[PDB]
């Protein structure tokens, strides 16, 4: 309905996305699936999102490795004059 | 709507007039036994890409706009 960019960011760990392959191409532009598999036992990265920071810990299926790194992201922007 | 027939019609045509075309007339012997721009314009990757963007854009702008 209206036009103009939302700049939203989406820090979400590495382990979790559906497909860790097919996003491996460095500087280049990577198709995507939208759809989900409830069997899968992961979930897809949403869409709608202008900008992704995947933090990875080295686990896979498992969450925590992008809070501190969230926080410390925040404190660090928040003192930004 | 004629105009382009006219520029066309004169891009195509041989350089000396009609008094003196007969030399290029025997030019094109010669080169019988042996487009940049004028009619297409031929880009890279990435420039075809910005248009590609750009047309996407300017049709996502045309309906909104129709719509509200």
């Amino acid at each position: 309905k209206s036009r103009g960019k939302i700049c939203t960011i989406g820090i979400a760990p590495w382990g979790i996305v559906e497909n860790q392959e097919d996003l491996i191409g460095r500087d280049v532009v990577r198709p995507y699936q939208t759809m989900s598999n409830p069997m899968s036992k992961l979930t897809v990265l949403n869409s709608m999102h202008s900008h992704f920071i995947l933090a990875d810990n080295g686990t896979t299926g498992k969450y925590g490795a992008e809070v501190k790194l969230r926080r410390q992201l925040e404190k660090h922007i928040s003192l930004q004059k | 709507f004629q105009r382009y027939q006219l520029i066309m019609t004169f891009h195509e045509r041989p350089v000396l007039p009609p008094p003196l075309i007969i030399f290029s007339h025997m030019t094109m012997i010669f080169q019988h036994v042996c487009r940049d721009y004028g009619l297409k314009l031929f880009i890279t990757d990435d420039e075809l890409k910005k248009v590609h963007d750009f047309e996407e854009q300017c049709i996502e702008e045309y309906f909104r706009e129709k719509d509200d």
